[PDB]
């Protein structure tokens, strides 16, 4: 998955 | 029962936190396999698949059914100490446990700082932009 953004 | 602050150290508590987790039976990132990796489900509006390490506090959205949550954890937060806990919980000692919890409290604080920082840099950008427009 991705590292969270915002 | 077990002191609520200490609850996320429990694989079964972490599992229980997955509520309407989209990736079930056929997937590799199943709630079981996810809690085993230290994640808890903490969904938001814009991010309904948001999951977080209870220990290092790294946050990961955008899960794909084929993702192995362990491998995905070593990737996005290799430094995390829970990743090294070989033992099963009740196999630990209180000494070992309190070491761990201290590190958690430290990572938490570290995380708070880290966010406060982004919040800060966000506000800065707005101020910069404003001043520029005002000079234009
Ligand atoms: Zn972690």
């Amino acid at each position: 998955a991705r590292t969270k953004q915002t | 029962t077990l002191p609520p602050a200490w609850q996320p150290f429990l694989k079964d508590h972490r599992i229980s936190t997955f509520k309407n987790w989209p990736f079930l039976e056929g997937c590799a990132c199943t709630p079981e396999r996810m809690a085993e990796a230290g994640f808890i489900h903490c969904p938001t509006e814009n991010e309904p698949d948001l999951a977080q390490c209870f220990f290092c506090f790294k946050e990961l959205e955008g899960w794909e059914p084929d993702d192995d949550p362990i491998e995905e954890h070593k990737k996005h937060s290799s430094g995390c100490a829970f990743l090294s806990v070989k033992k099963q919980f009740e196999e630990l000692t209180l000494g070992e446990f309190l070491k761990l919890d201290r590190e958690r409290a430290k990572n938490k604080i570290a995380k708070e700082t880290n966010n406060k920082k982004k919040e800060f840099e966000e506000t800065a950008k707005k101020v910069r932009r404003a001043i520029e427009q005002l000079a234009a």
